[PDB]
């Protein structure tokens, strides 16, 4: 089945790789040579977690984990129950994630747009790598890598977070934060806003940019436009995701010691570093 | 007044129809709580 | 009294009707729930106490 | 502290946790029936409804009035494709491709493809033409960036196919929207501001090779556009990427 | 190169728009400030008119009043010292009452009697403003979905500032306002409680976080990457669908299974905002007040090994 | 105060019936849960202790 | 005036309705009251 | 109660449908495993200490 | 009213045969409580 | 002061009473608050107390 | 003339109601007042 | 000191009318507030301790 | 000047009637202030 | 000095008039929560070690 306007889109063209071996729609989905490449690692993926499971002994969904191999094996190999399954559902995912990307990427070619989306994600896919695979192996073990489960991979957020005190105090942590806040309050203001100009108030004529310009202008004395908003959108959530992946790569690798210490250098500037008074005078 | 589209005659039997249900509500409600009264009270 | 049933001339049926559903269903099962958490008041537990069913 | 369960281990946590679920249950059935308003129902390839819609039921009728008497829209509702489709299904079974029988760029078919839209212009909160060309509009200037006026335009082929001459703007948004070019003919063509790349000493072009903006589609009026006429142009221009391909 | 549409590589300049007036008073409303340039390279590069109604200077007045007041404590602390005052500046803090005083209001102004009253500014101040987005909202004759999902952050705000200890029994719970003084709470609320990680409502608030991140990087991603069409102009794609929409649309369709609207897509990004200081509200309320220990809690309802 | 109909004639009905709706019933739930919550007036635990309900 | 497009007749029965539900409300509050305080009195 | 079918007059009856099965589901699970909570109305464990299946 | 676009007596019969099914689904749920009440009762 | 009336000519009367109304009940639910919180004017452990209830 | 466009009776008119409104509101407070004093001063 | 009327020439009636109701609002809050903090003026407090009051 | 333009008796009248209020204000608050000193004085 | 009225044939009197007054109130506000930090001008304070109120 298609949408009322979808044939005349549904035209050969834009593959990257085969060209007609792969080019035909299984429902929906367009299917690739990366759509073959994704399905077959999602499933792998899948199933390798269900086995992983029947090997911990447990079906509760949030109880299943798949623990990576421990800090002994370092950046080598493991055998499956230890951490080897770990390491093979994480070839699955990256090749999944990597194969959705240039999947996406075909699809961007076949309706002649940008591919700025298959760019955003190759972002998500790099904070993904940044956490599996960069950190640990800036580390030096596998094992400074997060568990493939529900509950346990924040077992090891918060163990990690606390092995440097508070983790509130990385700088990176905190610019990635005000930019994770600023964006969730930017998509709750673009949306309202288009929600209230195409939907007035009661039985009255549909809105205009220029009255959503006015609303905002009125409200806050500053509009953005509805170019400006969809590119601040993007670029909040790409920085947001950029400084993550800078937070987690800067920390166990350049700063080992309570965050909280690195605020020490302001208050220690010579000029004011010994006056009395004050919180830490 | 007709802000709904309903035109004050059609009201009416809505009305009846409502409190119809309204007070059979209310003596099943009355009947499970002297019941439970009777099981133990509260006051 | 006698001239409640302009109520419906006050708002959408529907929208009343299915506020009050929900509204009802709500106080229903949070009165329940206040109940069966009450020890003296779990005709559960009641009921197994009497009959020493535990 | 009230940790109290009613039974089990379900406390208050656990009503809090069982009624979010309950409303992101109906809270998705809603946004996804919201967003069944356009391209509904399915059709098969031939274009007569499929024998499946989906679990999600189409949602009721909504109407939305248009600012400036251009009338009452009403999703969902009947919908048609008006306008010539130009493609042969590759299969027999559904799902492959739609071979373009004639030239693509022209048919407006694929990447290339444009929607009927409404024949008129695109009215501001004041009732004017939101875009206009600079000299139509009363005041408005390059007031930063480099100014694309005279500077050579560059097709994917690396051969000049003409001058920038003006750029249309936006009234209300004060957005460039649109360059105005000139080809050897001495004629006028749109050229969408998101496909040039202007540079310091020209505007080059990646979607079109140099014998192709004549192709472009042409506007009636020389100072209002309409939003089929700009559907057509982008719809046009963004085709080049995949089918002017062949000629760098 | 190819061009990207990430920053306007050309600018143009008119006349100030003073803006529509559906049921606006025109009196309250400001005059349109001056040009950036820096700024128009990313957006309209106009600034003004601002409108100044009755709410507007109400929360205009209560915040000035909030600020300055955290301000003067702060100079206090500072021993007066401007040195000190840049050089403490983030490790300030007008901390709420000690417990031991409760709920009460009898405590000594430098004893959190001035948190109170810097509290009631910045909640006249909030619900000022929020009646103030309602009312803008009203007299264009616009929707209130602003107003409403200001209400969610309001929620949220209300219950780390005024629910929550009103349930405690003392404004010690509250957080204090500081920089690093309510990053620290933040941490201290997650310690007592027993590693927050484990509230289902903090899960499901950063759940929606991390949507809101990537519904805002496959919205914004969208959007530009049909901006070749026009697919800015969302309100003009919803009242007459282009192929911008349909793009985007077909975009969507062909590699998730489903799509939304030029329309819808926007409930789904409104929805998803709110429903993080929804979640997350609910979670901070039912912290200390029904769960003491989060992560006992989910040994106790899966979640975690017994 | 027997000339107060001319509200009516300032105040929508649709709105002040609803908001008043509204407000009324979060009043009386935040007053039962006052009550509920003060030891002295908790009349599930007040019954439960006069009758030997443990 | 009139904002609510209500004439005076329909204000002044609309407000006789409203004055009914409102006494109702009002003594079923005062029996509530008296209970409660014979009862229990918090005085 | 004679003309309770005037409900039909009001609400789609397919969406009253559908939520009086989604409602109904719902509730007799919830009331299910409520009982199955409680040890006092757990059939499976009655009958596994009645007939000494432990 | 009119707001489902059904006539009276459509919705009749509509109503005629919900009554039914509410009445057999009423029925088995009484048999089943009574059922279960003679096997462990909870009053 | 004979002459107050006039001010209903300068401020909206609609918005002036949904604003009082507002500020009625957010001062009246203040002062209860306040009064609650003060062991002195707290009525609810007065009436603990004093009846020796708890 | 003004700004909310009414006139002088009609203000006048309005400006008595309130007005009883107001001293009504007023001496239920002070009665109020009174009981709570005599139960319990605060000087 | 007789010629200040014409100051509600340059200052509209309305938005005066308001700034000053919320100055003095605020400022009686504040002070209010300042009272009870203060040991030596707190009324609740003064009246717990002369009468004996918790 | 004569940005409102209010006639010079309109705004005579309006600065008569806000003096009448503000004197009002100003001697209410007089006299709880003196009773405030008397009860408890802070000098 | 006797010439300060060409100032305001360039300034505007209503932002004038509202920026002098929220400055005066703030300049006021922090100069007497100045002296109440200093317990050497503490009136509360002062008149409280005076009159024995602690
Ligand atoms: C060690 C600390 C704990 C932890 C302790 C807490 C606590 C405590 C809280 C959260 C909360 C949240 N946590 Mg947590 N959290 C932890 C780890 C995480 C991790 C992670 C990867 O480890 C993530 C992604 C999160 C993410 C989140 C968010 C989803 C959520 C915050 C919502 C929000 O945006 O409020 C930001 C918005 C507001 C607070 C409201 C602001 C709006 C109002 C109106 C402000 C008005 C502005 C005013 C008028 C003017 C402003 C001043 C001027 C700008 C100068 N947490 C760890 C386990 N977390 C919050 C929550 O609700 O979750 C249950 C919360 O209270
Ligand atoms: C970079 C900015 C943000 C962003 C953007 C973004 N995400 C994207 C995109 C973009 C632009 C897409 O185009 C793509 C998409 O299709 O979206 C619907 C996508 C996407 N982002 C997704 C999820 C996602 N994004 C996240 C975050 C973010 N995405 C950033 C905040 C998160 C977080 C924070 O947790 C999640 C969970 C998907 C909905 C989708 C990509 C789907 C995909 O990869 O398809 C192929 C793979 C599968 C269908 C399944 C693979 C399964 C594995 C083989 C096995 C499991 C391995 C895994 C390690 C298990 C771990 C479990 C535990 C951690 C609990
Ligand atoms: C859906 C949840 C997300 C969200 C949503 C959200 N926030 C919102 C809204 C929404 C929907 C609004 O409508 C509202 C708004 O107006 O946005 C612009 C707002 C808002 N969210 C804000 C902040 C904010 N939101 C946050 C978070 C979030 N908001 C969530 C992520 C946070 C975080 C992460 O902590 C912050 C800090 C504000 C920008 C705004 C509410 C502003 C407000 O209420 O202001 C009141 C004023 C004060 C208390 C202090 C004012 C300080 C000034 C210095 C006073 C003096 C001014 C001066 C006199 C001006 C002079 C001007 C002249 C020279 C012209
Ligand atoms: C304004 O503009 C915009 C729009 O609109 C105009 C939009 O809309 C959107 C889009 C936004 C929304 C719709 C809002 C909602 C979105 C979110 C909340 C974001 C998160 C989304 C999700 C979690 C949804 C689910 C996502 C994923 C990744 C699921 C994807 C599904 C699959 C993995 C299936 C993939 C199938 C492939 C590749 C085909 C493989 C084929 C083969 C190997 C051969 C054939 C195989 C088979 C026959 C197997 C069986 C069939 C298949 C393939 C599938 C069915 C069976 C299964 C077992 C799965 C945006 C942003 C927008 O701004
Ligand atoms: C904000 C609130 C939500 C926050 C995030 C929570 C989870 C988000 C879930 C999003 C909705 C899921 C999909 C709904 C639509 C759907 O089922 O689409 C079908 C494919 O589903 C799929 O492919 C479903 C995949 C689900 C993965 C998890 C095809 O549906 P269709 O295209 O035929 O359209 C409907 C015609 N009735
Ligand atoms: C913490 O405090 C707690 C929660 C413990 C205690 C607090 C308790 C509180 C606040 C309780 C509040 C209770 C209230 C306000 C209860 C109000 C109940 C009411 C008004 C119930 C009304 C029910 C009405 C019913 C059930 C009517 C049913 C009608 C039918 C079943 C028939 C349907 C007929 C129709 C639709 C008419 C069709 C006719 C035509 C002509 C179309
Ligand atoms: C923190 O502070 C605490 C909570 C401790 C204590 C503070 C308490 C406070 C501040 C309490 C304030 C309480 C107030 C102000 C309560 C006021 C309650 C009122 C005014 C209730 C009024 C109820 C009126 C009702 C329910 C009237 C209902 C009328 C009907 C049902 C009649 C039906 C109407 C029809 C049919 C419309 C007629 C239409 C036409 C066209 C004839
Ligand atoms: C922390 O500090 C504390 C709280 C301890 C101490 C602070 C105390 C403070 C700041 C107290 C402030 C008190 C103030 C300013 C109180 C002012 C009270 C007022 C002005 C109350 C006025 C009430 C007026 C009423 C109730 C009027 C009712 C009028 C009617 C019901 C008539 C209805 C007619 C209408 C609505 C229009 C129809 C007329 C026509 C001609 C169509
Ligand atoms: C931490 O540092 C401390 C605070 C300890 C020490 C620092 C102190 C500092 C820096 C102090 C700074 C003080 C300054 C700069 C004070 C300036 C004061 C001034 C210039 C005050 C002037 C006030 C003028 C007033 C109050 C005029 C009021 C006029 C009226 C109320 C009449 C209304 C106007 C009318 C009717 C105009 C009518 C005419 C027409 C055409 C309508
Ligand atoms: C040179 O500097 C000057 C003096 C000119 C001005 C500078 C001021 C400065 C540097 C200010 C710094 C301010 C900062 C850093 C503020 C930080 C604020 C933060 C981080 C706040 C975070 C959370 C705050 C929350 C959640 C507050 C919530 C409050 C409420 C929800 C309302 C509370 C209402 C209460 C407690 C009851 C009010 C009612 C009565 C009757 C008191
Ligand atoms: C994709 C290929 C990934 C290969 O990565 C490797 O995979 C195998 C399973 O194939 C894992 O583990 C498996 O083989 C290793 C090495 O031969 C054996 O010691 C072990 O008995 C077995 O569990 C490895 O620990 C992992 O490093
Ligand atoms: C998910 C959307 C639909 C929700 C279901 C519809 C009904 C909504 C209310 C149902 C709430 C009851 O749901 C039921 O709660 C009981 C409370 O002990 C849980 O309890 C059960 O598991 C827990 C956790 O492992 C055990 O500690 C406990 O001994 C056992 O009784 C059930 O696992 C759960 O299924
Ligand atoms: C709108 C919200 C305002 C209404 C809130 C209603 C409940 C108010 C809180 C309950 C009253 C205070 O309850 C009292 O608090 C003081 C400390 O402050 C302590 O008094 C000992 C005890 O904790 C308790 O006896
Ligand atoms: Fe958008």
């Amino acid at each position: 089945a298609l949408l009322s306007f979808e044939r005349k889109y549904r035209v050969p063209g834009g593959t990257l790789v085969g060209g007609n071996l792969f080019d035909f729609w299984v429902g929906p989905f367009y299917v690739g040579f990366f759509g073959v490449a994704t399905f077959f690692f999602a499933a792998l993926g899948i199933i390798l977690i269900a086995w992983s499971a029947v090997l911990q002994g447990t079906w509760n969904p949030q109880l299943i984990s798949v623990y990576p191999p421990a800090l002994e094996y370092g950046l080598g190999g493991a055998p499956l129950a230890k951490g080897g399954l770990w390491q093979i559902i994480t070839i699955c995912a990256t090749g999944a994630f990597v194969s959705w990307a240039l999947r996406e990427v075909e699809i961007c070619r076949k309706l002649g747009i940008g591919y700025h989306i298959p760019f955003a994600f190759a972002f998500a896919i790099l904070a993904y790598l940044t956490l599996v695979l960069f950190r640990p192996v800036m580390m030096g073990a596998w094992g400074y890598a997060f568990p493939y489960g529900i509950w346990t991979h924040l077992d090891w957020v918060s163990n990690t977070g606390y092995t440097y005190g508070n983790f509130h105090y990385n700088p990176a942590h905190m610019i990635a934060i005000t930019f994770f806040f600023t964006n969730a309050l930017a998509l709750a203001l673009h949306g309202a806003l288009v929600l209230s100009a195409a939907n007035p108030e009661k039985g009255k004529e549909m809105r205009t940019p220029d009255h959503e310009d006015t609303f905002f202008r009125d409200l806050v004395g500053y509009s953005i436009g509805t170019l400006g908003i969809h590119r601040l959108g993007l670029l909040l959530s790409l920085s947001a995701v950029f400084f993550s992946a800078l937070c987690m790569i800067i920390t166990g690798t350049i700063w080992f010691d309570q965050w909280v210490d690195w605020w020490q250098w302001w208050v220690k500037l010579p000029w004011w570093a010994n006056i009395p008074g004050g919180i830490n005078g | 007044l007709g802000y709904t589209g309903l035109t004050d005659e059609q009201a009416q039997e809505l009305h009846s129809v409502y409190m119809s249900g309204l007070w059979l509500f209310s003596a099943v409600a009355i009947v499970a709580h002297l019941a439970v009264y009777i099981w133990r009270p509260w006051f | 009294m006698s001239k409640f049933y302009k109520i419906w001339m006050i708002f959408d049926p529907r929208r009343v009707f299915v506020a009050q559903g929900v509204f009802l269903f709500l106080l229903a099962v949070m009165i329940h729930l206040i109940l069966l958490s009450t020890p003296s008041y779990n005709w559960l537990e009641i009921s197994a106490a009497k009959y020493n069913r535990v | 502290m009230v940790g109290v369960t009613a039974f089990g281990n379900f406390d208050l946590a656990s009503l809090a946790i069982y009624s979010f679920w309950i409303f992101l249950a109906g809270l998705i059935y809603y946004l996804q029936t919201e967003n069944m308003r356009e391209g509904y129902p399915l059709e098969n390839e031939d274009g007569t409804p499929a024998a499946n819609q989906g679990p999600f039921p189409l949602p009721k009728p909504k109407t939305f009035i248009l600012p400036h008497g251009r009338g009452t829209l009403t999703v969902p509702g009947p919908e048609s494709e008006d306008r010539p489709i130009a493609l042969a299904r590759t299969a027999v079974s559904e799902g492959f491709p739609h071979a373009p029988t004639g030239d693509p760029m022209k048919d407006g078919v694929g990447p290339a493809s444009w929607v009927a839209r409404r024949d008129l212009p695109e009215l501001d909160g004041h009732g004017h033409n939101k875009i206009k060309p600079m000299k139509a509009a009363a005041g408005f200037y390059v007031s930063a960036g480099k100014n694309p006026i005279g500077l050579p335009v560059r097709g994917c082929d690396l051969e000049i196919a003409g001058k920038v001459v003006d750029i249309w703007v936006d009234i209300p948004e004060q957005m460039a929207r649109f360059l105005e070019v000139e080809l050897k003919d001495g004629s006028t063509r749109l050229l969408p501001m998101q496909m040039v790349k202007v540079q310091s000493n020209r505007v080059h072009v990646n979607a079109l090779s140099s014998d192709l903006f004549a192709g472009i589609p042409t506007i009636k009026s020389p100072t209002e556009v309409t939003l089929l006429e700009e559907d057509k142009i982008c719809g046009y221009v963004a085709g080049g990427l995949m089918y002017a391909a062949p000629k760098r | 190169a190819e061009y990207q549409n990430i920053f306007t590589q050309v600018q143009v300049r008119g006349p100030a728009d003073l803006g529509m007036t559906e049921d606006v008073n025109l009196a309250n409303r400001s005059g349109v400030g001056p040009f950036s340039t820096l700024l128009g390279w990313f957006g309209n590069a106009q600034l003004g008119p601002i409108y100044l109604g009755s709410l507007g200077v109400l929360s205009l007045f209560s915040g000035l009043m909030w600020f300055f007041t955290i301000g003067i404590w702060f100079w206090y602390q500072a021993g007066w010292n401007p040195a000190v005052f840049l050089r403490d500046l983030f490790f300030f803090s007008l901390e709420p009452p000690a417990p031991e005083y409760g709920l009460s209001f009898a405590a000594p102004l430098k004893e959190g009697g001035l948190w109170l009253i810097a509290s009631f500014f910045m909640f006249v101040a909030v619900w000022s403003w929020w009646g103030r987005t309602y009312l803008r909202a009203q007299a264009l004759g616009m929707g209130k979905h602003t107003a409403w999902a200001f209400l969610s952050a309001i929620w949220l705000w209300m219950v780390l500032g005024f629910i929550r200890p009103i349930l405690m029994g003392s404004w010690s719970e509250a957080v204090p306002y500081g920089i690093f003084s309510h990053l620290d709470w933040t941490n201290n609320f997650s310690l007592v409680h027993g590693n927050l990680f484990y509230n289902p409502f903090h899960g499901l608030s950063i759940a929606f976080l991390y949507g809101s991140a990537l519904l805002f990087a496959m919205h914004g991603a969208t959007i530009l990457a049909v901006s070749r069409f026009g697919g800015e102009r969302e309100l003009e794609q919803i009242a007459d669908r282009g192929t911008a929409a349909e793009r985007a649309a077909l975009f969507w369709r062909w590699t998730m299974g489903f799509n939304a609207t030029m329309e819808g897509i926007h409930r789904w990004a409104i929805w998803m905002a709110v429903l993080v200081t929804l979640t997350g509200g609910i979670g901070i309320l039912l912290s200390g007040t029904v769960v003491d220990n989060w992560y006992v809690w989910g040994q106790n309802h899966g979640m975690a090994p017994l």
